[PDB]
């Protein structure tokens, strides 16, 4: 009635093999005792780095050793500890006379890798999820506290993006928009995992358009659309000049986070955003250097 | 039974004598999409025997002075077998992956090579130099196909990030005093279901000389490096006409 | 399982792929003093790990012509570490060893020592050549230290016997094209149970050269042989102050 | 209450490990029978000195 | 376990580190003559150890050219040791051997030799060239005893029979890379439960290098292969004087 390799085929298995099971490290683990161990055949020290694991020798079978009730804790070694810090993810100027923002309004695309620090955290892992909070600090250049009102807008991309401080699209009908004084403390707000993807991706190695890839547009290339979340608008709230300079500092924490797939750590200058391009000429090693490796 | 071992996938069968072990990706053997982990509501095609085999692409030359090279892998495999259509006619792809990069030489010679998966690998430029001019890789570069590409900067991997910590993903090391090859088996790894085997590449092969290749004069000096790969558990939906990119 | 080996004691911990087993001299394991068994009556002191442990004392290179050397041994280890400290200031001292004498060269080398214990191994002087004279070997011949003494007749040990027969002792070869390395486990010999580790030197470690090294022109002369050595329930009592000799 | 190393500390083991056993030995030792034996994996002959 | 192997049997031992298994000859132990197997009336001789034992009867040198060597066998042995004599004295014979060929080579040359066991091997001339001549071979080809000959159209079997089959016989193959001795152990095979020793030859062995001996120069080129062969359950019968042939 079958044909066998089609009653064993076991094509369609949608469980992951594993090999490995996850255990509970709530404090380091403990030394037990070590006693001289003088015997053919058995050899921890010896390992084989070809295989392409890491040597699993235990400090107890290297020297003799007392034992120790390691208790001490992993927590903050986690990962909604580790990235759980809010850090300066975006600036925004919006100054009296310049050329940058007059006219009294900013649209900021939501990129985080405009600032080095946070970056290079995240970049550690390759694919990150997880919700965040976002906290607005604004004022004048010098720091100085002024009595004015602003307006942040998220822009979904989609959504019609303001085109002048008294656009239409500040009705925001249906965008959540933030009123501000900046005498009020920094606006705070609590942000979810807004992607089509199951997480954002730091690295993208493809592209998204699917057509020629020519060399006018290789501008495309590591660019995922599942990560364009839109743009943050903010606005002084008039019809007139806002008769202070401003700046808003964006700092993002994040919350609940998924991290998979760790990655080498930034080892060169960062110099475009999503972007992983090095200075060619100066390609500094990781780290110091000395003389010899005879001295130190 | 440990340094030897027989790998055999659709109608391919590669042998290896000096082997040292298998790495699994991650911990984890490639599997088929869940029924609640897809979204493609079609029924798939999963061609098994007639793409889940051994396709060995490429040889490169080891010299005593090679820089490195990678391969960008959903791609490699396009335009090459069954596999190549199925990845040219669908939209959607799924697939992991036995990779076996073999390399031999004799006891009289020496050398060692870092074979590692890097996923998402993204190339960087060298910024022209000075790091003034916002240059990009060229989709010569980025998407090489088979033959690979060779490393400039190998350092940093042509993308601003240190070679000496690029052991955090699935390696394996191939020292001519030990070993003659290495194996990775490494699972579909994605941020979704399935996506263009066309324009996205889940990963990069890394092949990287890290001690020198070296013999006293008079041995053979054309040492080669072949990769071989085999796809598993390939899934393909999504069917159209045949595309090339 | 039985060529290769890890020696741990202490904080100290010796590797070998190419040893050939372990010998435990006349059979039997090196143990504290019973109750019975001693005669001192104050508590001894047992450092343990800060004195049972692996001590590279030396090095000597081994030469088509070498003649052999030898170390005695309560005292070689004098001098050096906090054992040397509790053999000074301590009267009494008992104790047993882990010899590991280790040796390597290449597959296209060739040769053999002979690594034995001689139990009180009295050197004798060739008396003035005809035998008429009553010479009598030096402080600097029969207490050597570490840097041990070179055999000037090993056909006699340098004590008028044959060393044809110096295998009805402790002993182990290290043949270049089996082994790299002896390990002999002495256990503590002597006819008290305790003895000043100063001026009584329980026994020698003999490393003789039978089947003399060799190897065609071109390949590495520089063959080194290094003694470790490791000490093993150490003990100590009758404490003053420190004294040299 | 204790140190662990110190409940374990094998220091003052005053009986001697031993390994070997004294047997009786009145009369030489006796010849029992042999035969050919053709096979693989069994080489007493072969020794390592 | 595998690799090495000691056979004993009277008062003679072989032993071997690189041989590779024994071959049962058509899968038969060597029995003695069954009681409605035999028709000789007459209780037989069974020496056993006096006979039954390890001969190290020839050497070959093994050259860039060797064609090849044959060994007619119920014969070979005659004249030499204890079996010759009843072999002489003895009309009916009958026996099963244990036949180890040994040559050994270095890690550095290389070359392969086909040892085989071909029962009744007769052995044809080449005609007088044209094939017009009805030549026969001589005493001196047809039974060599030790000595083996040499073959003159190995291709043929100097018998018109492609060597290219000669594996449907109880083979074994010398490679150096490999091993270093054959061991094919043939029972007693004929239409006959016993025959004369001397002029009937039950069988012969080949040894014939199909992939030629080859080192570069300067290593040892004298390279020995000699054949060692051992009677099993030999019975003598039909006791007359002394005879030669
Ligand atoms: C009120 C209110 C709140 C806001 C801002 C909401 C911001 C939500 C941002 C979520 C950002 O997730 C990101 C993931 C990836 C990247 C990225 N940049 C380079 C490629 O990856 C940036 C942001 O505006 N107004």
């Amino acid at each position: 009635d079958r044909v066998a390799d089609v009653i064993e085929s076991s094509i369609g298995d949608s469980v992951s093999r594993a090999l490995t099971q996850a255990l509970p490290a709530p404090t380091g683990q403990n030394t037990q005792v070590s006693s001289h161990r003088l015997d053919t055949g058995e050899v921890p020290a010896l390992q084989a780095a070809e295989i392409g694991a890491s040597s699993n020798t235990s400090d107890e079978s290297m020297i003799e050793t007392r034992c120790v009730l390691n208790s001490h804790s992993t927590a903050e070694t986690t990962l909604d500890s580790f990235f759980s810090r809010a850090g300066l993810v975006g600036e925004i100027d919006l100054p009296l006379e310049g050329t940058t923002n007059p006219n009294g309004y900013a649209n900021w695309d939501i990129d985080i890798t405009g600032y080095a620090q946070m970056r290079r955290k995240v970049e550690l892992f390759t694919y990150m999820r997880f919700d965040a909070e976002f906290t607005f600090v604004a004022c004048t250049p010098t720091g100085q506290v002024v009595p004015q009102l602003l307006q942040y807008m998220f822009v979904p991309p989609g959504a019609p993006k303001p085109e002048s401080r008294e656009s239409l699209a500040w009705q925001t009908a249906t965008n959540p928009s933030v009123f501000v004084k900046l005498t009020d403390p920094p606006a705070q707000v609590s942000v979810p995992f807004m992607s089509p993807a199951s997480a954002y991706q730091w690295f993208y190695d493809g592209y998204p358009t699917f057509g020629e890839h020519k060399q006018e547009k290789d501008l495309e290339y590591g660019a995922c659309p599942n990560n364009m979340m839109g743009t943050f608008s903010v606005r002084n709230v008039g019809s007139s000049k806002s008769k202070y300079p401003l700046v808003v500092r964006i700092y993002m924490r994040m919350k609940h986070v998924r991290a998979w797939i760790p990655r080498p750590m930034r080892n060169q200058n960062y110099l475009f955003k999503a972007n992983p391009n090095y200075a060619g000429n100066s390609i500094k090693p990781t780290g110091t250097s000395r003389t010899a490796i005879t001295t130190l | 039974s440990d340094r030897v071992a027989q790998l055999t996938i659709g109608n391919s069968t590669i042998t290896t004598q000096e082997a040292a072990n298998i790495i699994v990706g991650y911990g984890e053997w490639p599997s088929y999409c869940s029924d609640d982990d897809a979204t493609a509501v079609d029924k798939p095609t999963r061609p098994d025997v007639s793409v889940n085999r051994f396709y060995t692409l490429d040889t490169k030359l080891w010299e005593k002075s090679s820089k490195g090279w990678y391969w960008k892998f959903p791609d490699v495999l396009t335009e090459t077998g069954v596999f190549g259509q199925n990845a040219q006619f669908h939209y959607l792809y799924r697939s992991g992956f036995c990779i076996h990069v073999q390399c031999n030489a004799s006891k009289f010679h020496q050398g060692a090579l870092l074979v590692a998966i890097l996923p998402e690998y993204v190339i960087g430029t060298v910024a022209g130099g000075t790091g003034t001019e916002d240059s990009h890789p060229p989709y010569k570069q980025t998407q090489p196909g088979a033959d690979g590409f060779e490393l400039q900067h190998p350092y940093v991997l042509d993308a601003g990030i240190p070679i000496s910590q690029l052991t955090v993903c699935p390696h394996q090391w191939i020292n001519l005093r030990t070993n003659n090859c290495a194996t990775i088996i490494v699972p579909y790894m994605n941020t979704l279901p399935f996506d263009s085997a066309l324009n996205h590449c889940n990963f990069g092969l890394l092949v990287v000389p890290i001690s020198p290749l070296d013999f006293d004069q008079g041995a053979t000096p054309v040492i080669p490096i072949t990769i071989t790969l085999a796809p598993m558990c390939s899934e393909f939906a999504g069917l159209r006409q045949a595309v090339t990119q």
